[PDB]
């Protein structure tokens, strides 16, 4: 099988930027590359065929050149139509494959997350189970660290975090860690502890509760 | 006399009776199948491995230009004998209508003739196709417009 | 060596075979000198149109739709198709198999000098009043 | 103009069966290679399966490799494609394109809609909604099947500060959470409340916030 | 260092007899050799066997003109088994202030006997470009 | 087979022309020297060629693209034709011609056969399943 | 080497040189004494031979590209090619090493010449500020 690989992984960029992503080719497959953009929701459009060639329709801000397993795809000039996932298919071989996707991001200014930790709530320590749940809302970039203390022991068993995509007013992410564990083990200990490691400071924002008060 | 040759060699023609399609045959005069070389299911099969010349041609053939732009192509493909696995090999593309035929004026014939070939390397157990897009456009009026054939080297 | 109707036997040079029939091909030679040769009559969609000793039959050429052409006889397994032009037409030769169908030529302001025929297009002269351009009668106004 | 439409996705068992359907409708579909794209949910494109022009001919992936079978009705102007055998890993949503071919090079012009599928042995089952200048409440959403859910915080009246997160999948049973954002002023003077809703199972379920 | 024995034939266009299409074999990088004859303008296998026929023309213009115009590039056999022409390969191409171009090379693999005849023809010779060697040519390889 | 025989490709390295690479068969005999082919004995030889020129929209000027073969004999130290074509391509849509070459020739030891064009920045020199150039001796 | 200038290495004896054929000659039959002449003749008409040689054949009369504009400047002789160029106030244009094409000269009207047109070189030409040349002629924007 060929593989596809796509780099990077995710791009932030702004509009009327220069903007280049690639994809490097297991064996030569040729002139046999087509690239494609997905729109969040939508399904994909045909971007370039030929390796090199503007599909039909296509806006001229696009362009792609080719090395022997190196191919290329450049946005001349931004627009803000042009944000979602790329993707690079190979034709020559069975199985055709896939390129893993890059991601284009709004960029924006550095910001801190806003950290809400919630003890478990009432209705659910009556059904047997718990499950606390830590927020962080409205940061930048995406890229963040969680860790749980159950009473300052690092807990990585039972975590269940899903993250956002960025936002359309603000362009800024969101992550939502939640920790269910037992009813007869979320008793038996006191304090637990969130920690949110992130680019914008150096230390990392720590929110407790203990069982105590 | 002289020594025969052992050259994988093959060449079929168009099926002009069979509309709508691209058939191949090797049972009419001037079409060739020799040294190993057979034409099962529509396809060629290679059987011994090495380098390759692969040609063919398609005639294509209309009457006037309509507005919809009709885009003409013609692939040739193998497929190897484990895995079933895909290979493309050649592909052409021609659009033979630069405008509309406009209306008054006589709708005058075109003849536009696609000729895809090359040198490549194949497996024993290969089974190489040809296939076009439209067959509405095909050209099988006489003998020699439409061929598909292999030389090893 | 082999007189008319008999051809030369591949394999050794003393035989001489009997030729094929039109509508029929080889299906084997002949094993003697005086035998019968196997032939056998040309399948669907193929033909043999004269005496041979051909392993295979040639393929029925078609009627080019293009050229406004019509078949006149359908093919026969000893008979390529015929193809043709309809009433009031006349054949344009754009090589030596290639031709075009075009509608006879009426001779407008004017009239029919030689008659419209297969393979020339209706000669004409023009009334008065008028010059004759490419076997057409144009005004001078 | 050119427009394909894919029909037939929905919820089936492991080891059960589906048909997949494409309406085409624009252009000559007897001219064009056709050919399967799905892609998992959160997940990149995966090829499936390709078929040629007068359906002779078929190309699978290998995870499917005796599991489906593409079919091809060229008078019908229809792709069809049949999934047996079904697994987990085939939850994807399903795309059909055209696979065309120009000077020594293919790719895939027109995509469909595109059409839902996903295996799972669950049973249908209801939600359990559980509930500084700027407060943030939230409540969260645990134990439905199957996708999706519509929570709305306060029918609506809020909108700016309401991050609703993407769902997670644990043991056949997915979960989800949201967030409000309201100045400190607001609440608990407003009691903000959440408003979830199941449309698959027919449940819905107003939840204010009130401090333990 | 033993010469070979294959039939062989490789013939050029005559670029002094516009007109037509009259091949020529006295001239250099011409070519005929063990057994193969150039009659009636036709080239006749002397054994029977696997051969390879090819033959090139190259069609110009200077610029495409009102009336419609046709190419037609044409190999034929006229064979011992079958002595009637029938086309091998064939092409029919429309060309249509500045000169154009339009080659065609015809190749394929083919079946022979001793005696046949093959014939490379046009339909207009009005548009050969006989301007250099190496253009137009006809030939039959053995195998 | 002891006949000696060739098949070059172009070099993807070497952009900007048509430099042929034998690694990319050449045994027996037949040496490339100075992008040329070598004969290495007399005889029968079978030589061919296929380039493929692409370009993408047809520019103001016009086009015009030439593959030829020529042959500088130790009979005659001149290079001279054996096969050539010229194509014209142009009458923001990409377009694609090949060219085809073949024919038979009696050689002699020491001739030096190229293979040459007019327009490298055409070429698409990484399709070597159309851009090749050998012989084989018969 | 193994044999002298002038001369070229007999095929059958390796010991034996023969003198080569003249322009305008091909070789008929090779020497057939170390000191007798060699059997070359005139080429006919329609061919030629440009340089020393020992070829058995003459090469084929080049000719004029008519679509290229081009007129000959010299017929084809025996020893010498046809020899073919443009007329006066023109230049010529190579398309490829050997193939070019005749263009009238540029007149430079409204401009300034800057250099005369030459045989394989057009007019050079620079236009008045405010009109320029799109194809090497001065116009007006
Ligand atoms: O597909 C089509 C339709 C119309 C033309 N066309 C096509 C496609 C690709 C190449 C081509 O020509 C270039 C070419 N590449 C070759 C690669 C390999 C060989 C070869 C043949 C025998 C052998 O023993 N060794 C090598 C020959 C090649 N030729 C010339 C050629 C082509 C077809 C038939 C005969 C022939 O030789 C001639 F008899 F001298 C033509
Ligand atoms: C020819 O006569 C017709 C009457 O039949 C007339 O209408 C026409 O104008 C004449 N030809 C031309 C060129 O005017």
């Amino acid at each position: 099988d060929i593989q596809m690989t796509q780099s990077p992984a995710s791009l932030p960029a702004s509009p009327e930027e220069i903007v280049t992503i690639t994809c490097q080719a297991s064996q030569d497959i040729g002139n046999w590359l087509s690239w494609y953009q997905q729109k969040p929701g939508k399904s994909p459009q045909l971007l370039i065929y030929g390796a090199t060639s503007l599909a039909d329709g296509v806006p001229s801000r696009f362009s792609a050149s080719r090395s022997g397993t190196q191919y290329s795809l450049k946005i001349s000039r931004l627009q803000v139509e042009d944000f979602g996932i790329f993707y690079c298919l190979q034709g020559q071989s069975t199985p055709y494959t896939f390129g893993a996707g890059t991601k284009l991001e709004l960029k924006r200014t550095d910001a801190a997350p806003t950290v809400s930790i919630f003890p478990p709530s009432s209705e659910q320590l009556t059904s047997g189970g718990a499950s606390v749940v830590c927020f962080l809302n409205n940061f930048y970039p995406k890229d963040i660290n969680v860790k749980w203390k159950i009473d300052g022991s690092e807990r990585q068993n039972g975590v269940l975090n899903s993250w956002t995509d960025q936002d359309s007013k603000d362009s800024t992410y969101s992550m939502s860690s939640t920790l269910t564990l037992t009813k007869d083990e979320y008793e038996r200990h006191n304090s637990y502890t969130c920690e949110a490691t992130h680019k914008t400071s150096t230390s990392p924002i720590v929110k407790s509760f203990n069982r105590n008060e | 006399s002289r020594t025969p040759s052992d050259k994988p060699v093959a060449h079929v023609v168009a099926n002009p009776q069979a509309e709508g399609q691209l058939q191949w045959l090797n049972r009419r005069a001037n079409a060739l199948l020799a040294n190993g070389v057979e034409l099962r299911d529509n396809q060629l099969v290679v059987p011994s491995e090495g380098l390759y010349l692969i040609y063919s041609q398609v005639l294509f053939k209309g009457q006037g230009c309509p507005s919809t732009h009709v885009l003409l192509t013609h692939t040739i493909s193998r497929i190897a004998v484990s895995y079933q696995t895909k290979v493309n090999l050649l592909s052409a593309i021609k659009s033979p209508c630069q405008r509309e035929t406009p209306e008054g004026a006589e709708a005058k014939p075109w003849y536009e003739p696609i000729y895809l070939g090359g040198v490549f390397q194949l497996e024993k157990g290969d089974r190489l196709s040809a296939e076009i897009n439209r067959p509405d456009y095909l050209d099988f009026a006489e003998s020699g417009q439409v061929y598909f054939g292999i030389i090893a080297l | 060596v082999c007189p008319q109707g008999k051809y030369i036997h591949p394999q050794d040079n003393s035989i001489c075979c009997t030729k094929c029939h039109k509508g029929t091909y080889l299906y084997n030679d002949c094993p003697g000198p005086g035998q019968d040769t196997d032939c056998r009559e040309c399948e669907s969609g193929s033909f043999t149109a004269s005496e041979n000793h051909l392993r295979h039959c040639l393929s029925c050429s078609k009627c080019r739709k293009e050229m406004g052409q019509v078949e006149i006889s359908s093919c026969t397994v000893d008979r390529d198709t015929v193809c043709g032009c309809r009433k009031n037409q006349y054949r344009h030769y754009w090589s030596e198999n290639l031709f075009q169908c075009f509608n006879c030529s009426l001779c407008l302001n004017g009239t029919v000098h030689l008659s419209c025929q297969e393979k020339q297009n209706t000669v004409c002269t023009c009334h008065a009043g008028f010059f004759l351009r490419e076997n057409e009668c144009v005004s001078s106004s | 103009d050119v427009q394909l439409v894919e029909s037939g996705g929905g919820l089936v068992q492991p080891g059960r069966s589906l048909k997949l359907s494409c309406a085409a409708s624009g252009f000559t579909f007897s001219a064009y290679y056709m050919a399967w794209v799905r892609q998992a949910p959160t997940k990149g494109l995966e090829w499936v399966a390709s078929i040629n022009y007068d359906g002779a001919n078929t190309f699978y992936r290998d995870s499917v490799k005796g599991r489906f079978t593409v079919s091809r009705d060229n008078a019908r102007s229809s792709l069809y494609l049949q999934m047996d055998s079904l697994r987990s890993e085939d939850t994807a949503t399903y795309y059909c394109t055209t696979e065309a071919y120009g000077y020594n090079s293919n790719w895939f012009g027109y995509w469909g809609q595109g059409t839902l599928v996903t295996v799972s042995s669950a049973k249908t089952t209801p939600p359990s909604v559980y509930p500084n200048s700027m407060v943030t409440l939230g409540c969260l959403v645990k134990g439905y099947f199957p996708e999706p859910v519509t929570v709305t915080w306060n029918s609506g009246s809020l909108s700016s500060g309401v991050h609703t997160f993407p769902a997670v999948l644990q043991s056949d049973l997915y979960t989800l959470s949201s967030s409000v954002t309201v100045p400190s002023s607001t609440w608990p003077s407003e009691t903000v409340t959440c408003n979830v809703a199941h449309p698959a199972s027919s449940t819905k379920v107003d939840k204010k916030i009130v401090p333990r």
